[PDB]
């Protein structure tokens, strides 16, 4: 019931977005469901005291 | 609360509904003032509206005597209309009439009220006659849904 | 609901004088109203009680009755004029409104621009693959979009979109956008799409390669 | 001054309840009448209600007896419309209008309503990529499409507000999904693709703010 953030970047896309969820949890899934993020090639961090994800591009191709 | 008009209008109760078509139509207007002193003049207009004609008449005019600063109350008997020059199809139809308030010619406020005329027997309501009877039109105002139109006159 | 008026569509020039009809059930002519309302903004009154216009409305506006056919006449179409215009009728019990009628502004034909864009390898990854065709600056509104998947002709997968008419220079633009699953759109080589319009001499088509 | 202004409006689930209020300056409520006009998107003005002065007293259009209620408090001098039980069809913007006679003088802005179940949905931008297929005489065409969002509306603006000229923002379209999407173009010189740089800047007040690179093949 908290608003989480997701920020978004990467080589062309950059921003943040939110959404509201129990537990980062599912917050976590509802912002997989977003086809922008769901690029395969990203990192992800999460930090619990702002309650904002973060996801990172980069190639790692094999 | 803006910064127009000195003469405000509260609360305008139709004393006599429903009536006669030929009954005069009675008025309780109260109102506020402020306070130049030109004397409010009231006017009730009747419109009728058939297919080819659009006839308005003037039913009645009073003036309101001292120009009292905060809210007064007074009653406007209007006579009732002249059948003479109303079309035919609009004496047992609806219509409407205009009580129009002035100051110096200019008018600041006219609330208009719909009115349904009637006839007041089952059988002149299901076969009325080729000829209307003025005498059995019951006349019906609307009064609890007023449409108010105000305008901007310059008192001073 | 919804008193009809007509027509329910006018292309005018300026300097034309234009009628509107407003077919309502009354004859009351206190309770007609009719306003302008251009797009993304609030309507505002042009003419009061059947005949009167209201304050600051110009003068080639004008209102008037004839039975239950009310009517609203712009004697000398000016450009700020093109807009929809609505009809109201404040009865004993309820208000009505009109059907509105869109007034666009005629201009020379235009032909349109026709751009088609692939899916894109990023919405591509997620599963969907959405094809856009653009058609650009043109001139009339009526105009046809055929997709062919593989010179095959689709009807359905489609949905089209059209700008409001430009205010500076008159025209449309439209984007048809076709949807397809990843396991569709992977099954197609030649992805086409067929603009018809009449300042087109023979329908245009582009196409690209690649599924 | 005069000038009316409605809140409240926002998204609702099919069953829900939401109250708009429309604040009144200049005139007060108390002494004209008060009304609630609904347009749904691309579709025509409809009456919803109406307040009239000194006794209060209610109409109401059929489709929506019963369900919204209408008033007005002269303390606060605002109105309110409370839409119960409410339906999908009811999803429109929702202006407040002052009576001037049997009409409608002052209109204000107008707040969107949507009733849906389809749950709020931040979009997700895709690249419209100028191609060689885009190069038309010179001049090449290249957007942003907005999909997958909910509930209008998105907001598209080109370099920040430096591209202005030639941009084509189309209307949002409600997909078979329940979910809004819209494209945005911009046609630009055909030399400029390579070395012009070209980003959309989407807003969905989810508050998504992203901005996307709208790069070549």
């Amino acid at each position: 019931v908290t608003t989480y953030k997701l920020v978004i970047n990467g080589r062309t896309l950059s921003g943040y977005t939110t959404t509201t969820a129990v537990d980062a949890a599912t917050a976590e899934k509802v912002f997989k469901q977003i086809d922008m993020v769901s690029s395969v090639d990203g990192e992800w961090t999460y930090d619990d005291a702002t309650k904002t994800f973060t996801v990172t591009e980069k190639p790692e191709k094999l | 609360q803006g910064s127009s008009s000195i003469v405000s209008l509260l609360g305008i109760k139709v004393l006599n509904n429903p009536a006669k078509f030929t009954d005069p139509y009675e008025f309780e207007i109260t109102f506020e003032c402020l306070s130049l002193k030109h004397d409010l003049e009231w006017k009730l207009t009747y419109v009728g509206s058939s297919r080819s004609l659009d006839h308005d008449q003037e039913l009645d005019s009073i003036l309101v005597g001292p120009v009292p600063v905060g809210v007064n109350k007074f009653v406007f008997s209007a006579d009732p209309p002249s059948a003479e020059l109303i079309p035919a199809s609009e004496l047992v139809s609806v219509t409407v009439i205009l009580l129009s308030c002035s100051y110096d010619g200019r008018e600041f406020v006219r609330v208009g009220y719909y009115v349904n005329n009637e006839y007041d027997e089952e059988e002149l309501r299901e076969n009325p006659p080729a000829k209307v009877q003025v005498d059995h039109i019951v006349r019906n105002i609307l009064a609890e849904k007023p449409r108010v139109t105000r305008f901007n006159i310059v008192w001073d | 609901i919804q008193m009809t008026q007509s027509p329910s569509s006018l292309s005018a020039s300026v300097g034309d004088r234009v009628t509107i009809t407003c077919r309502a059930s009354q004859s009351v002519s206190s309770a007609v109203a009719w306003y302008q309302q251009k797009p993304g903004k609030a309507p505002k009154l042009l003419i009061y009680s059947a005949s009167s216009l209201y304050s600051g409305v110009p003068s080639r506006f004008s209102g008037s009755r004839s039975g239950t056919d009310f009517t609203l006449t712009i004697s000398s179409l000016q450009p700020e004029d093109f807009a929809t215009y609505y009809c109201q009728q404040d009865g004993w019990s309820l208000i009505t409104f009109g059907q509105g009628t869109k007034v666009e502004i005629k201009r020379t034909v235009a032909a349109p621009s026709v751009f088609i864009f692939p899916p894109s390898d990023e919405q591509l990854k997620s599963g969907t693959a959405s094809v856009v065709c653009l058609l650009n600056n043109f001139y009339p509104r009526e105009a046809k979009v055929q997709w062919k998947v593989d010179n095959a002709l689709q009807s359905g997968n489609s949905q089209e979109s059209v700008t409001e008419q430009d205010s500076k220079d008159s025209t449309y633009s439209l984007s048809s956008t076709l949807t397809l699953s990843k396991a569709d759109y992977e099954k197609h080589k030649v992805y086409a799409c067929e603009v018809t319009h009449q300042g087109l001499s023979s329908p245009v088509t582009k196409s690209f390669n690649r599924g | 001054e005069v000038q009316l202004v409605e809140s409240g409006g926002g998204l609702v689930q099919p069953g829900g309840s939401l109250r708009l209020s429309c604040a009144a300056s200049g005139f007060n409520v108390s002494y004209y009448s008060i009304h609630w006009v609904r347009q749904a998107p691309g579709k025509g003005l409809e009456w919803v209600a109406s307040i009239y002065p000194y006794y209060g007293s209610t109409s109401y259009a059929d489709s929506v007896k019963g369900r919204f209620t209408i008033s007005a408090d002269t303390s606060k001098n605002t109105a309110y419309l409370q839409m119960n039980s409410l339906r999908a069809e009811d999803t429109a913007v929702y202006y407040c209008a002052r009576g001037y006679g049997w009409a409608l003088d002052y209109w204000g802005q107008g707040t969107l309503v949507t009733v849906s179940s389809a749950s709020t949905k931040g979009p997700s931008v895709f690249p419209l990529a100028p191609s060689s297929k885009s190069t038309s005489g010179g001049t090449a065409a290249l957007g942003c499409l907005v999909k997958d969002y909910f509930p209008e509306p998105v907001t598209v603006s080109w370099n920040s507000g430096a591209l202005t000229s030639g941009v084509h923002t189309f209307p949002a379209v409600l997909q078979s999904s329940g979910l809004y999407s819209l494209s945005s173009v911009v046609t630009v010189p055909s030399s400029s693709l390579g070395t012009q740089t070209y980003i959309c800047n989407v807003n969905h007040k989810s508050n998504t703010k992203v901005d996307k690179k709208v790069e070549p093949k």
